[PDB]
């Protein structure tokens, strides 16, 4: 057996309440930085698909 | 309804509207040659009276526009001679329903 | 978002209108006019951008509210131009305007009549009357001012009752009615009279010419000089101007003449610049288009960004600071203009230095506005235009989509001791991940433990919060304060102004707390559920259940996942009822299972419920607690119930099956019967011995009674015992039994271990000597083919020279080879199927259910028989890209085997298996085929990302309404019922299950409680209603479509089907009443079919279910299963682009399908098919013979060798007299022409030019990824949006919208006729040859004639029907005689009556049958094609989907697609601008001085108001009781 070089979980990562970018107020980009999770138009999508307003919201 | 043969003059077409509250309605020889309501494709289509489009628009409580449309010019509107504001009631088989009753206003 | 803090007031609409610079001047904090943003030591300079009166900045208070950094919101400021500047948004308008407009009279050059009519269209616009706008044109009397004056009153006097008379009813508001049809015709009108006002040379209302105005790139007008037919024009017309009393051309100028002509036609322009009626009575103004001040946003959003150490300037400022020097130096210009003049003459510098001051401050504010309309300076800075469209866009990065708040993401790791419902938090994220929740009287004792424990401590809280709104932090705090803190969470609000609230504990998640899981691509809503929290000790990553697998698209190969964790009870409720995974067990693509066991599950199964599976009552018992458990809420019944043995004497003994039946006995409601169903197992009874019936799935009264249970019962697959549970008990029991089984085989595994090994791959003695002797014959195949295909008899040896010489014929030839590759293949292929029905099982030493190998295949845990047979048998032959292995010009298919080997080997038929091995010719050959697969792989540019996000934009406002019609987010109605019966997909399954039913009757009429809705409903009217429909229906059965009764329409027309028992589908109705009359079996024939009529009633699709994603999730989601190529006509994602994304008029591949009759026989069909077939004359000609000899004059003898006449005229039905037309009359002036223009061609260019330079012949590391490179980088990427078009769409989307008597007569007539020819001598009798002789010049010297005369031979058409190229007769599709054509003209198959039916000539052309056959046989196109591409790759989409697809695309009477195009006739700017070219849109919204009425999903996503979609579709009131 060979073990592969690569550690998968380097990704990982938790925000509750972190820091925001100035203009949007949203939060900011960046793992280490305490970063925001993106929902982007395809989450969005989706969450009309429930039709589960309030989770959109 | 004026059957012409090949062509009509651009001059003579302008005299087709000058006429009100009587309609002129032309059609070439070549495409008659074939009924086109009489395809499979094409479902029953009927022109709804003034009481029956009043009737429809109070049940689904619907303004002229915001139904699906027909255009004045489509083959089936030519054939039974719609005019603008005219509701046409389509059955059309489905293949999930069955027979299934929808309605074009003619704009 | 806080509970605590209600919002009282709300935004109902947004309007879009211009800033006047009078508004701004008032609202303005301070002027800005210092370029400078800091003065020395380093305080903001006043007058600069960075100046307190804008805000506070550097720790400084703002000037204007007095508020720090934190609370001041910012405040607006102004910069004064010096000169007006032209909006570059508005600049094209503007322009339209200043073209259309006379420079004399200062009215538009179009006449006033004519004018006014486009005013009087318009204003009827304003309010929804279309019939009535164009009711106007009808209303008519060089012409005299007294009458046309006449004209115009008549005209408004019309308008002014058409608009009263619609007002009196309910037609129109005062506010106007607007629908996309009127939207339509508005865009229509607004884009005539603009076309009509350009088209204008010549003054209508006085005849004096105006001088045209250019434009460039830039925002600059310039005014091209009067020719000197005009100049006099404006002289003759002088004198009638005295009895009434290039160049550029500056800013001032334009304003100077617009505001005249704004003011002399603001009739029209008030109209044309009004969507709805101008309630607010405000003037129409020039200067809306002209720039006299710029807005200084606030210092809060032009603040200096901060990386790391280095403070970089903003962007912004430095194109502010731009503006800030050139008014500065322009205010100098016109203070030394001010000064001096009695010199002048020399004026040409005045207006010298004018002409730069107005085009460098122009540049300046464009810059600012849009960098794409600035000067090139020696990457510019972004302008505001720019900023909004950065990438996608503001819209769509930070609006559609946005980061978020209380969210983690981490690789999934599997987990089979969780519940199907659930999600493994790792306590790293639980620690984190706090819930706002409010302290009270029944949770007072919970949240004290949180606060007490802590941050770091699980189950705690990270922080509290008082009712004054303040944060305390326990983050810093020991368990002293903590503990002070908890006795001091219930005390009474002392402040009367927060006594209404109480105070908040920010506690970690626990274990009943719903969480949102998401696995990107979001393709279809079941990729983005709701999982009930399950914190693990000492994990480091999410878990998950294998049953969840299917929905996400997820594999365990290193995947990662995203968890949200919504922060309010409404959130909270909607996780767990509507996205919940048990809610999306059926996905709603086809309504099949999507959830279910995977691998060990299905093997453990197969061994636990077999005959041979004994259990004692130790054994019995311990797998019942194993997987049900009480104390987790798993029992129904409180106390384990337990069957009694199968076997009572000598021991006591409980079969496998029997584990099963306790299982759903302890699951399963005590209320309610047992389950009723009879199924099928994938594993044939053959496999468990003689006279088994282990195939037959029997369940009676809940007790797995026969059969085994296989992928097929607890897998995801349709009326399986899983599905059968759901339909009858609910999806949350399906649940609990999927949960149960999968623990239940996770400890039977554990208990009872399952492997694989060599003993599963072996093949017994007697087996092994089977498949040497069947592959002893394939030795002989391979030559016994190549002798069938060239055609040689008594079968010649291999080594044969004639053979080998006919063999090379067929390696030169593609399609000769082709014809080879198949009938060999077809051969030894049929010697793979006979070892493997031999040796395949009958054959292999250990055999099923001990055979793993074998087990795994049957049971569908993994693998084929396929698989199986390559281990087992052999490889067989490797087929690459249809045909066999690739031959090199020697004839050699490898430099081991002999040149033009007539070997089944050296093909690259492998004759070995995996077991024994393959031999390195084998080994080269099946390298060959299975990396043919991975380079179609790397080689498909084919994506479903685009095509989905264009229908789901267009369709996200699409639901069902409460009167359970589909309409749109603008009210306008798209379908009058879902489908046409109105029936949930995840719903319609057992519905024409039957026979289900009945043997699940009572446990359905407890299910469908008919008790409490008796009395709520109507049992008779529809069911009256259901049989007059019936009545005439019969009576008309034989009767054509066309012919039949409009009397009664359906009965789900006239009666709501959730109010009236029997408003059922004529489908459903035709098919219960079939079951009744074909099945005669305490259940009656009459009370069955009442609870059939009440499963239809509760199948209905909720009003609210957003329809319109769900449908372009429908078509998109298994669009992605298409992309791989062919194994004619356009299939997969380019067919479907052609539809819904384009609409195209132009198919790839046009067809018609001909329905032949029967009266018509197959000889003479296949005659009608090549009467119909283009004929070329290449295709009649054997040989042609040009025997060039130079006399005297170039004389060239064209000798035309054609076929056998009866051979052409058998093969293509062409004669002679066919022949001779075409020779005679199209040939000889084609080729005629075609030699004169190769003379001009050798006259013309003598030869290439020396010297001169010829055109040449012809994300690096990104595209050297391989896929564990490649897959690494997409494993962590959070998309923005759905893929990306940047492939073949963006080509796509680069388009914009001795001789005899007669014959010497024939021959001196055809020599009159042409200008070359001398002599035409043609086979009239045998028809054989055509021979002419061409005379040509002295001075044309040389020339290649056989080249010339080929291609216009190949050019030259015998017969051919316009639009139409080849007629084929296929095999009969489905017992239905067709003719296929590979074009399109249906007026010329309408004169083939005698052959086809011209009322069911089909075409797959959407546009050809809309053109001919209407806008609903278009439709009917639509939904028959698009089901077309999926059901060739074994897709099934539900036609409700196809229907509302079809119903929106012609919902305008035309055929739009899901595109740019289509949407302009869409009501909602905000969908609009957050679709594409965002500033576009808004400056027509602008012009339209349009009112958002917020009612599209976009719209209410880009104001933060609810959807109204689902949830949203309605209102939540208190009922209170006081007075
Ligand atoms: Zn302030
Ligand atoms: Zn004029």
């Amino acid at each position: 057996y060979q073990r592969l070089r690569h550690m998968v979980n380097d990704k990982f990562q938790v925000r509750s309440t972190g820091p925001v970018n100035s203009l949007t107020m949203q939060p900011v980009k960046g793992r280490k930085r305490h970063g925001g999770i993106r929902v982007g138009e395809m989450e969005r999508d989706a969450l009309i698909g429930h039709g589960t307003s309030f989770l959109l919201q | 309804i004026f059957v012409y043969q090949n062509n009509i003059t651009p001059s003579a077409m302008k005299l087709v509207p000058s006429i009100p509250p009587a309609t002129i309605e032309t059609f070439n020889e070549a495409a008659l040659v074939v009924n086109i309501t009489h395809h499979e494709l094409v479902p029953k289509h009927i022109r709804l009276s003034s009481d029956e489009k009043r009737e429809l628009l109070k049940r689904y409580r619907l303004k002229e526009s915001q139904l699906p449309r027909i255009q004045r010019a489509d083959p089936v509107a030519l054939y039974l001679g719609l005019k603008r504001g005219e509701v046409v009631k389509i059955i059309r088989k489905s293949e999930t329903s069955g027979r299934y009753a929808s309605y074009r206003i003619c704009m | 978002m806080d509970i605590s803090k209600p919002v009282g007031s709300e935004i109902t609409s947004v309007d879009f209108g211009i800033l006047t610079a009078k508004e701004i001047r008032n609202l303005s904090a301070k002027q800005i006019t210092n370029p400078t943003v800091l003065d020395n030591l380093g305080h903001p300079v006043s007058g600069g951008l960075y100046d307190l009166a804008l805000g506070a900045f550097l720790r400084n208070l703002c000037s204007t509210c007095g508020l720090d950094e934190k609370f001041c919101p910012g405040h607006q400021g102004h910069i004064e131009l010096p000169v007006p500047c032209y909006n570059p948004l508005f600049f094209n308008q503007l322009y339209i305007y200043l073209r259309a407009s006379c420079l004399f009279c200062h009215h538009f050059r179009l006449k006033s009549v004519e004018v006014h009519r486009y005013a009087c269209k318009l204003r009827l616009l304003q309010y929804g009357l279309i019939d009535e706008s164009y009711k106007l044109d009808e209303i008519t009397l060089d012409i005299s001012s007294t009458l046309l004056n006449e004209l115009k009153s008549k005209r408004s006097e019309y308008v002014d009752m058409a608009i009263a008379k619609a007002l009196s009813d309910g037609r129109t508001t005062e506010r106007g009615s607007f629908t996309a049809t009127v939207n339509d015709e508005r865009k229509k009108l607004v884009h005539e009279f603009h076309k009509k006002l350009l088209s204008r040379g010549k003054c209508d209302n006085c005849g004096m010419f105006s001088p045209k105005f250019r434009k460039d790139g830039f925002t600059k007008i310039f005014e091209t000089a009067l020719n000197e037919k005009q100049i006099t024009n404006n002289r003759v017309k002088g004198f009638i101007r005295q009895d009434m009393i290039s160049t550029y051309i500056l800013s001032t100028e334009v304003k100077n003449i617009l505001d005249t002509v704004f003011r002399k036609e603001q009739c029209v322009l008030q109209y044309v610049f009004h969507s709805r009626p101008n309630l607010s009575r405000k003037l129409v103004k020039a200067d809306s288009f002209f720039m006299d001040v710029l807005v200084v946003p606030p210092t809060r959003f032009r603040l200096p960004s901060k990386l790391g150490e280095e403070v970089h300037e903003n962007s912004q400022n430095q194109l502010l600071s731009k503006v800030l020097t050139t008014s500065l130096l322009i205010r100098d210009l016109n203070d030394d203009l001010s000064k001096l003049k009695v010199s002048l003459e020399d004026r040409r510098v005045i207006f010298s230095r004018l002409m730069n001051a107005f085009v460098t401050i122009q540049n300046d504010v464009n810059a600012f506005i849009d960098s794409t309309k600035a000067q090139g300076r020696t990457v510019p800075i972004p302008g505001v235009k720019q900023a909004l469209e950065k990438k996608e866009g503001l819209f769509r990065k930070h609006m559609m989509g946005k980061r978020v708040n209380y969210a983690a993401r981490s690789v999934i790791s599997p987990d089979p001791n969780i519940e199907t419902n659930e999600i493994g938090v790792p306590p790293v994220f639980a620690v984190k991940l706090t819930y706002p929740e409010p302290v009270t009287a029944y949770n007072i004792a919970e949240l004290r433990q949180a606060v007490i424990n802590g941050p770091d401590k699980w189950p705690g809280a990270t922080q509290i919060q008082n009712e004054d709104g303040s944060l305390v932090s326990l983050i810093g705090m020991s368990v002293e304060q903590r503990k002070a803190l908890a006795n001091q969470l219930l005390t009474p609000s002392s402040n009367v102004s927060t006594h209404t609230l109480n105070k908040k504990v920010y506690r970690h998640i626990k274990n009943r707390d719903v969480v949102l899981m998401n696995r990107q691509p979001t393709l279809h809503k079941a990729s983005m559920m709701g999982h009930k929290v399950r914190v693990l000790p000492n994990e480091k990553t999410l878990r998950l259940h294998y049953a969840n697998t299917g929905a996400y698209n997820a594999d365990f190969d290193g995947d990662e996942m995203n968890m949200h964790f919504p922060q309010n009870e409404n959130a909270r409720a909607e996780a767990l009822n509507l996205a919940n995974t048990d809610s999306q067990y059926l996905t709603p693509t086809s309504g099949s299972p999507v959830r279910g066991l995977i691998q060990d599950h299905i093997s453990a199964g197969v061994w636990l419920t077999s005959k041979d599976s004994f259990f004692t009552r130790e054994q019995y018992q311990q797998y019942i607690y194993g997987c049900i458990r009480p104390e987790d809420g798993h029992t129904t019944r409180s106390k384990i119930v337990t069957l009694p043995p199968t076997i009572f004497k000598p021991y006591p003994l409980w079969t496998g099956k029997q584990i099963i039946t306790t299982v759903l006995l302890n699951v399963t409601p005590p209320d309610m019967p047992g389950i009723n169903l009879i199924s099928k197992n994938k594993i044939k009874n053959e496999y468990w011995g003689k006279g088994s019936l282990e195939n037959e799935v029997l369940f009676k009264d809940g007790a797995l009674l026969c059969g085994i249970l296989d992928k097929s019962q607890y897998g995801a697959s349709k009326y399986g015992i899983v599905h059968s549970l759901h339909e009858v008990y609910g999806p949350e029991v399906a649940a609990k039994v999927l949960s149960v089984l999968g623990r239940l085989f996770t400890n039977y595994i554990t208990a009872t271990a399952f492997t694989c090994g060599m003993d599963d791959l072996r093949l017994t003695a007697e087996g092994n000597k089977w498949r040497t002797d069947i592959l002893k014959t394939s030795v002989d195949t391979g030559r016994e083919a190549a002798a069938e295909v060239t055609n040689l008899d008594k079968d010649t040896p291999a080594d044969d020279p004639e053979l080998l010489k006919r063999l090379q014929e067929i390696l030169r030839d593609n399609n000769k080879s082709g014809i080879l590759d198949a009938v060999t293949s077809s051969k030894v292929n049929a010697i793979t199927s006979q070892v493997v029905s031999k040796c395949v099982p009958d054959g292999t030493m250990k055999k099923f259910p001990c055979n793993s190998m074998q087990a795994m295949a049957l049971s569908g845990a993994k693998g084929s028989n396929v698989n199986v047979s390559q281990i087992m048998c052999l490889l067989g032959q490797q087929a690459l890209e249809g045909r066999r292995v690739p031959v090199m010009v020697s004839g050699k298919t490898l430099p081991s085997f002999k040149p033009y080997e007539t070997d089944a080997m050296a093909g690259g038929y492998v004759k070995g298996r995996f077991y024994s091995g393959i031999k390195p010719q084998e080994y080269y050959f099946h390298c060959m085929a299975g990396r043919e697969g991975l380079i179609d792989t790397a080689v498909k540019t084919s994506r479903s990302g685009y095509l989905q996000r264009c229908l789901t934009k267009q369709l996200e406002g699409v639901h069902v309404s409460y009167d359970n019609s589909i309409r749109d987010a603008d009210g306008t109605l798209v379908q009058f019922m879902y489908g046409g019966d109105a029936i949930d997909i995840t719903k319609e399954s057992h519905m024409t299950q039957f026979e289900f039913c009945l043997d699940n009757y009572y446990a359905l009429l407890k299910k469908y409680n008919p008790s409490a809705l008796i009395e709520h409903l109507d049992v008779e009217s529809a069911l009256k209603y259901s049989k007059k429909t019936l009545k005439y229906r019969k009576k008309h059965s034989k009767e054509p479509h066309y012919k039949q009764s409009v009397k009664y329409d359906p009965v789900l027309a006239k009666y709501n089907p959730a109010k009236y028992l029997g408003s059922v589908s004529e489908n459903f109705q035709d098919k219960l009443e079939s079951f009744l009359d074909k099945n005669s079996k305490g259940v009656n024939e009459k009370k069955f079919r009442a609870l059939m009529q009440l499963k239809y009633m509760r199948s209905l699709i909720n009003p609210g279910e957003a329809v319109g994603i769900i449908a372009s999730q429908s078509v998109g989601e298994p669009s992605t299963q298409m992309t791989l190529n062919t194994f004619n006509v356009t299939l997969g994602i380019p067919r479907l682009r052609e539809i819904v994304m384009t609409a195209s008029a132009a198919i790839k591949t046009p067809q018609m399908t001909l329905p032949i009759w029967n009266d018509v026989s197959d000889e003479q069909a296949d005659t009608f098919c090549k009467s119909i077939s283009k004929v070329l004359l290449s295709e009649v000609i054997d040989k042609v013979i040009v025997t060039e000899t130079t006399g005297t004059a170039r004389s060239y003898v064209i000798h035309m060798r054609f076929f056998d006449n009866n051979e052409y005229s058998e093969e293509y039905d062409v004669s002679k007299e066919e022949l001779q037309n075409v020779i005679s009359n199209q040939f000889i002036h084609l080729l005629e022409a075609a030699i004169v223009k190769e003379i001009k061609k050798q006259k013309r260019t003598t030869g290439p030019d020396i010297g001169v330079a010829v055109p040449r012949l012809q994300n690096s590391k990104r595209l050297e990824e391989d896929n564990d490179e490649e897959q690494s980088h997409k494993k962590t990427k959070q998309a923005v949006s759905y893929d990306e078009p940047d492939e073949d769409e963006i080509e796509t989307m680069r388009e914009a919208e001795n001789m005899n008597k007669v014959q010497r007569d024939r021959q001196s007539a055809i020599i009159s006729h042409h200008r070359f020819i001398t002599k035409y001598n043609f086979d009239d009798e045998s028809g054989k040859w055509c021979e002419f002789k061409l005379e040509l010049a002295a001075d044309t010297e040389k020339l290649l004639m056989v080249n010339i005369v080929e291609e216009i031979c190949r050019k030259s058409i015998i017969r051919q029907i316009p639009h139409i190229d080849r007629c084929v007769h296929p095999e009969p599709e489905n017992g239905k005689r067709v003719l296929v054509t590979e074009g399109v003209n249906f007026q010329a198959m309408w004169d083939q009556e005698a052959f086809i039916d011209v009322d069911g000539i089909t075409s797959n052309d959407v546009a050809a049958v809309l053109k001919t056959y209407g806008v609903e046989a278009a439709r009917n196109t639509i939904v028959n094609e698009i089901n077309n591409v999926f059901s060739r790759y074994a897709i099934s989409v539900s036609f409700r989907h196809l229907d509302l697809i079809a119903d929106m695309m012609t919902r305008q009477g035309t055929y739009l697609a899901f595109n740019r195009q289509g949407m302009e006739t869409s009501t909602s700017s905000f969908m609009k601008m957050s679709y594409e070219t965002t500033c576009q849109f808004l400056t027509k919204a602008v012009l339209d001085n349009e009112r958002e009425q917020l009612d599209s999903p976009s719209a209410r996503i880009v104001v933060g108001k609810l959807n109204n979609v689902g949830t949203g579709s309605f209102d939540v009131l208190a009922k209170v009781p006081n007075a």
